[PDB]
């Protein structure tokens, strides 16, 4: 923390990441945040320029780039070999006025696989957490998704960047086609349903469930106003009553024709129960 | 009252220990007495700006924006006294500048870390005649929490800055483009908003000299109260300038028909 | 100039032009329709309109005339200039991320200048 | 292929050096055995940066914008080793990173100094199914001259580049005014450009393990002729998906056929 | 003036002040007027580096703050016990292309107890005092 | 005319001081003669620049932009030398060379405190064909006083400035949209704004061989006058065109007849 | 060329200049072409920031403006009783984005008799020599 001494707020990622390497080594799985590194580099910066080693932009030493790269490439998936075991790394940067481009945002970017961007804009508007879709990348991509959720996320992923396109537009749509006042519309509540409470992560599954909703149209007839009261009503409902069709979902890993059918009827009698 | 004063009429060395003096103070009643202390620093930056002005003569290469390298530790040592313990609390208001008005510069932003709340007040309100100039999309508070000050609370607090950011982004707009072409459904919220931006002023009871204006102090539930129904479109009809330099909803009803002529 | 006070110009004039964009193609999109109406009609910030009638300012079988006509003319003229306002806001938009670009750069060498100079002077 | 390695743990020297090992190892399969070598630097930013560290650490004051009082002569040493000699000739393809989005920053900005040719990969061009997804309007070459590539060779890519253009001007009146108040010619213009906009996609033969495709690598002679035909109409009664990944026209075809 | 050196010019200031504490500190009544405060600075700079003190933000030395502060602060009001003289001082600073955030310009808004902020625009436009309401205070 | 020179070929110390030298000249006449003076240099940036070449080498720490920390001294000593006196009289008039066109560079910036009347020239008035390309609204004058030009003379002037800068904060809507938006009460300032900002050139003897016309000399009265029709309305049927490049306002008239 | 060292190129601008000047002051005529007086700057700052002197505008060196004025004014026009001969010097300096107000660029405008400046929207709009007619002067 604040008060203690430089070389302490320097070391303390390299001695957690050592802590979270005896679980990667070990055919463990291990996950590790560091929160922030911005500061870190604060720590190091000031012991560089006490020891006066030349200074740099932003009078960063020559080896910022080096202290932060020797530490996120220890983390890493290992082969059955070594004992299959991985470490995964979130590392926290604070930019300044959003400038990614900064020196330490830049390097860390760099870095990384990928970027969970947030926005204040976006955060202030109602969209929480406030992640730039746009923006945010994984370069891991779906290597990484489960089969049920790439069975949704694709084509959600497809009528967002769609929607983004036109988005600007509905403000001073004084008159758009309903091809385009389609994707708003989607756009729209697509977008609501990635809206999200704090303390209350959700289950592959229960994700799924939702997502499925509107993306196979059913929200859209509803009003955005409503999506964070449906979803939250509708997914007490499946968790309480179709335990066992969120069991098969999970269970098979996809959606299978058949769940599918009954997710359809799940969703048009709760949503008809939902508009009397 | 204990007061504890190292003014700008002082060396470098004086500005940069007083804050330790206050703060020294404010600790006896915390541990010592085990009392509610109450701690006002003004201003927090001083002790920051002292320590920059001997820097140089201390025998360091800057760090960046001439600030001297160990500010953020310097500071740290510093803002981690200042703080509520088991033994006893403090309840600490510290006035933080921003040179040349910038949030970046190295100090106002090394600070926010060490706060619970801030209240960031911004010279572009201040020069619409909007005081408190709190500017309400870059202040926040570590308790703005449904489970801590309720959904009432909490969705109305949300409501007021989702409009006031909506009306953000249409400003330049229709700076330029204008606003007829505006849907109805948006100059509503250009409506709300500036409303909203006004009823968002209050004359302080220590500003009458400044506002021609007798101080008023408004109830949570007076305020909650009063947005929700500025949110709700229950003043649509009363004037923007019936907002403007108010306490409570009803003064803004009051002074509506006042300007009625 | 500032990075922010640029940043917010550009901010704007980039949603302009965007706006101003779609503007034009609606624009186009009724003078299409209107074009059309038009050719039975004559066998019986919308550009200058308004003001050309109001400068030179000072039934139903004619009504319906002086309208039908009047209202291509109008969808036309919106249309190209929402058409040249985009162009403006383009060229817009190439010229400030010049002047912000040059300034971003600036900004960073007048920083490092500043502590090069107080390292060397010790 | 030889893989040399600079990975991002190493210090900067390191990162800085890397790009001059992989190059000695290229001028030898040119020097020494005077073949066409290809050469791979990826990423081209990564090498400046690693210059500046290094720079810095030996305490030199950093020019504009940060970088390195060297960083023309630290880009030029190296840059220049990569040529065509009178044994051989090595030939580089260069991964480029702008910093900030800044094609005046001074990284970027010197590295365009020696560049002979950009290839764009498009992610909007993948999107159209169109694989390679290189965009064949904004990538661009330095001996795309008549003086050099010789008239033929000019005029057509000259004439498939104006196509291009031109329906993409008329992409926006499809969309919205519908796609008919379009000419005789007009509506030949979009037609050969949908043609060519397929002609350019291809079959990797790097692809074959995955596509179940047999790649193809059309020759210069073939690709000219190729698009000189859609360009004069040869092919205007074809239809476009007989287009879609092939090699040569040939096989534009015979698709065709096998397309009804 | 411009061909003083720059002691002088630096010096100046504090000069004057002190002949108006005479009258301060007499039960009389001063008014100062300092202008300006910016080719102060200038002056102040110029000293300093010559005596080889590091420069400090914006090549000024790092306490150019304290060099007003501890000038304007002498400007006060004595109370009877002190034979109620004043000092009421009226500093003037340049601004550059209307920039009143600029670091200068804010080390000394934040000293003196007001500003009265004058702008080209408004002089232009015919209104003279080029007054800016908005970003005047007392 | 006696004639001092010290140009861009000579080594610093020698632009450093030549002004001084020719400044001595000056003073003799003035003085020792009680004679009232011209005296004219070109430029007088490069006596600054020139102490900013040498003066690292002196060994000196650098102020802002590299310069001199004695920068403003300097000037100092040596423009206080450069004025008129009891004993004679020294009109003089300096041109000063901008930076990057950065009126905000410390060389340029110091030397406003000198003057009693500046003109500032423009490049983008220069660029609009204006010239000179005088900034109407950034030169002044410290006999701008109705107590010393009189006060039609003084009230032409802020008439002009006045209009001037109100077009000034309309051109940025007008930017995006143009006038058509534009008030018919606006529009008219805009008129009258442009034939006053073209009014504001004229061709001199000296560019004639660039004007392709022949210099002209308004007197003051005529400018004086000229302005006021302009302002008053009695021209607002002229072409703009008519009042571009011309001396008094009677040559703007025909202009137009000539324009027909 | 590209890997000469600084030194050597910072220099050929100089050699090639006296060479010119053998042709100059003999009756004859010279034409020296500078290809790029852009890169000689950016040489002559690496000399510059390695000898350690203070970086200025853009990093340059405060003397940038005389190693090439110095260069430029060598070409010249000799009258009769010197030989009648003369050099003629077309230096070409390489602009960022159209960007004509820069540093260097501005330097040399301040320098030379004239410019030609190539736009690149001429260029691909098929307008070459891409001269701008009207920005260009002689």
């Amino acid at each position: 923390t604040a008060s203690d001494a430089a070389p302490l707020q320097y070391l303390a990622p390299y001695s957690g990441c050592s802590m979270g390497e005896y679980f990667r080594d070990n055919g463990k799985h291990a996950l590790i945040i560091y929160d922030d590194l911005s500061k870190q580099a604060v720590a190091y910066r000031q012991m560089s320029l006490l020891l006066r080693r030349p200074p740099g932009r932003e009078a960063y030493p020559g080896d910022v780039f080096y202290l932060h790269s020797r530490l996120l490439e220890r983390a890493a998936k290992m082969n059955d070999a070594f004992g299959g075991g991985s470490l995964t790394a979130l590392p926290v940067i604070e930019t300044q006025a959003g400038d990614v481009s900064a020196y330490i945002p830049t390097n860390v970017i760099s870095i990384t696989d990928g970027q969970i961007f947030l926005e204040t804009e976006l955060f202030y508007k109602g969209i929480r957490p406030a992640i730039n879709v746009g923006l945010s990348v994984s370069r891991v991509g779906s290597a990484a998704q489960t089969r049920a959720m790439k069975q949704v996320a694709g084509t959600m992923k497809l009528e967002l960047a769609q929607y983004r396109e036109v988005a600007a537009f509905a403000q001073f749509g004084s008159d758009l086609d309903a091809a385009t006042q389609q994707l708003l519309s989607r756009g729209v509540r697509l977008t609501e349903l990635l809206k999200q409470g704090q303390y209350s992560p959700m289950a592959i599954e229960e994700q799924v469930a939702v997502i499925y909703a509107g993306v196979r149209g059913y929200l859209d007839k509803l009003e955005p106003s409503k999506i964070t009261k449906f979803e939250n009503a509708f997914l007490s409902h499946v968790i309480s009553q179709h335990q066992a069709l969120l069991s098969k979902i999970r269970t098979d890993g996809k959606i299978s024709e058949e769940s599918d059918a009954k997710l359809k009827e799940i969703v048009t009698n709760f949503l008809a129960g939902f508009e009397a | 009252v204990a007061l504890v004063y190292g003014q700008m009429n002082e060396p470098p060395g004086a500005r940069a220990r007083v804050a330790l003096t206050g703060l020294t103070v404010a600790e006896y009643f915390r541990d010592q007495e085990g009392q509610d202390v109450l701690l006002f620093i003004d201003n927090i930056f001083r002790f920051t700006q002292a320590g920059s002005e001997v820097s140089a003569l201390l025998g360091r290469i800057p760090s960046a924006v001439g600030y001297q390298p160990t500010l953020a530790t310097d500071m740290g040592t510093m803002q981690e006294r200042i703080t509520t313990t088991k033994k006893g609390s403090i309840t600490s208001v510290q006035a933080i500048y921003v040179p040349a008005d910038d949030l970046t510069d190295p100090a106002p932003a090394t600070t926010f870390a060490h706060l619970d709340a801030t209240t960031v007040l911004s010279r572009a309100i201040a020069e619409l005649g909007i005081y408190p100039a709190v500017d309400p999309l870059d202040s926040t508070s570590r308790i703005m929490d449904p489970n801590i000050v309720g959904s009432e609370h909490y969705d109305v607090a949300r409501g007021v800055q989702k409009i006031l950011q909506d009306y953000k982004s249409l400003q330049d707009i229709i700076a330029i483009l204008g606003m007829d072409e505006l849907s109805e459904e948006d100059k509503l919220t250009v409506s709300r908003a500036r409303k909203i931006q006004r009823f968002l002023s209050q004359p302080f009871q220590v500003a009458e000299v400044f506002t021609g204006h007798l101080g008023k102090l408004v109830p949570l539930k007076e305020t909650i109260k009063g947005f929700q129904q500025i949110l709700a479109g229950e003043y649509d009809h009363l004037p923007e300038q019936a907002f403007y330099m108010v306490g409570p909803i009803e003064e803004a009803v009051a002074k509506a028909d006042k300007l009625a002529e | 100039a500032t990075l922010k006070d640029i940043t917010r110009r550009l901010k704007s004039i980039k949603n302009i032009q965007k706006i101003t964009k779609s503007m034009k193609m609606v624009a186009a999109a009724k003078y299409a329709r209107a074009e059309r109406e038009l050719k039975p009609a004559r066998v019986y910030l919308c550009g200058a309109i308004h003001s050309s009638v109001a400068k030179q300012m000072k039934l139903a079988n004619i009504i319906y005339y002086s309208l039908k006509e009047s209202t291509t003319s109008e969808q036309s003229a919106r249309m190209t200039a929402m058409d040249n306002a985009s162009k403006n806001a383009s060229e817009m938009i190439d010229k400030l991320t010049l002047t912000f670009n040059r300034t971003r750069q600036a900004v960073i060498t007048k920083e490092l200048i500043e502590i090069i100079s107080g390292a060397a002077a010790l």
